[PDB]
C-alpha cells in the first residue's frame, strides 16, 4: 500500500490520518474529520493539561504523589512499583506517555479535576472537537458510533502543534512535554517505525477494543520543518487485533505525499 | 460551526 485507500482496503476497518507539513501548512488526510475513540493518546493531551498548571502552580511537577495499591487499575505497570515510594508529577506524567500506564493517568486528573478538566484545557487551546468522558480504563471501548472519549485526527494534530510547535506552553514546559514525547517506549513499531533514519520523532500511542490501534505525534528531519501526524484505526469486530503495521505504513504513505 | 462544538460538549 501506498495510498491510504490501498492501505485501509489491505487491512480493513477505517483508517484516519492527518499530517501537516509545518513548512508549508500543506494537510495529507484520510477521513480526517471523522471522529475515532483516542485511547491513550489523550495522555498528550493530559500531560499539557498538567504542564500548564503547572505555570500556575510553581514546584507542581516536583510534587511527590503517593497513593495506595487500591488506587491501581489494569495495566499499570509502573505506578505498581511505586505505592512505597510515591512519584512525582512529572514522573507520573512520564510514565503515562511513554508507557500508557493507566493509574497514573488516573492520578493526574484526580490531581486537576477529572476527564471534564481534560476536555477543558482541549478547549483552552483551540481544539473544540476532543471529548474526554470516563476515567481509566473505561474510556478504551471504543464502541461504533460512541462519541464518548473520540477526536478526529485532524483535530489531534492542530493540538499537537500548538502543544509542541506552537506557545501554547512557554518553553520550559513545552520543551519537557517534547522530552516526554520523544522518550514513548510503547511505540517501537508504529509511527518510529515509518520515519526516515535521522528523524526525531515524540509520540503517544493508543490502544482499545474494536482492534482499535492509534498515534499521534510531531516529526524532526534534520533539514525540513517538522511534520505533525495523527492517526486513528479501528476495525468492525469488537475482537479484533490491533495492527502496529498499519500505523508504520500510514507514516510512510503521509511522508512520501508530503516530500 | 456553533453544532459542530455544541456536539463535542453534549452528554451521551
Amino acid at each position: 500500500p501506498a495510498s491510504f485507500a490501498a492501505l485501509e482496503r489491505a487491512a480493513g476497518g477505517r483508517l484516519g490520518v492527518c499530517a501537516i507539513d509545518t513548512a508549508t501548512g500543506r494537510r495529507t488526510l484520510h477521513r480526517a474529520d471523522e471522529r475515532f475513540p483516542f485511547c491513550s493518546t489523550f495522555k498528550a493531551m493530559l500531560g499539557a493539561a498538567v504542564l500548564a498548571q503547572s505555570v500556575a502552580h510553581p514546584g507542581l511537577l516536583q510534587q511527590r504523589v503517593t497513593y495506595g495499591r487500591s488506587d491501581l487499575v489494569s495495566y499499570s505497570p509502573v505506578t505498581e512499583r511505586h505505592v512505597d515510594t510515591g512519584m512525582t508529577v512529572a514522573e507520573l506524567c512520564a510514565a503515562t506517555i511513554q508507557y500508557s500506564d493507566s493509574t497514573a493517568a488516573n492520578e493526574l486528573m484526580k490531581l486537576i479535576g477529572g476527564p471534564a478538566a481534560v476536555t477543558a484545557y482541549a478547549r483552552s487551546i483551540g481544539d473544540d472537537t476532543f471529548r474526554l468522558d470516563r476515567w481509566e480504563t473505561e474510556l478504551n471501548t471504543a464502541l461504533p458510533g460512541d462519541l464518548r472519549d473520540t477526536t478526529t485526527p485532524a483535530a489531534m494534530a492542530a493540538s499537537l502543534r500548538v502543544l509542541v510547535l506552537g506557545d501554547a506552553l512557554p518553553a520550559a514546559q513545552r520543551a519537557q512535554l517534547i522530552e516526554w514525547l520523544r522518550g514513548n517506549k510503547v511505540g517501537d513499531k508504529r509511527i518510529r517505525a515509518g520515519v526516515p533514519t535521522g528523524w526525531r520523532v515524540g509520540d503517544k500511542t493508543g490502544t482499545g477494543d474494536y482492534g482499535t490501534t492509534n498515534d499521534a505525534g510531531v516529526l524532526w528531519p534534520p533539514s525540513r520543518a517538522p511534520i505533525v501526524l495523527a492517526v486513528y484505526y479501528t476495525q468492525t469486530r469488537a475482537d479484533a487485533k490491533a495492527k502496529d503495521d498499519v500505523i508504520a505504513t500510514a507514516t510512510r504513505i503521509a511522508i512520501a505525499t508530503l516530500g | 460551526a456553533a453544532r459542530d462544538a455544541a456536539v463535542s460538549d453534549a452528554a451521551a
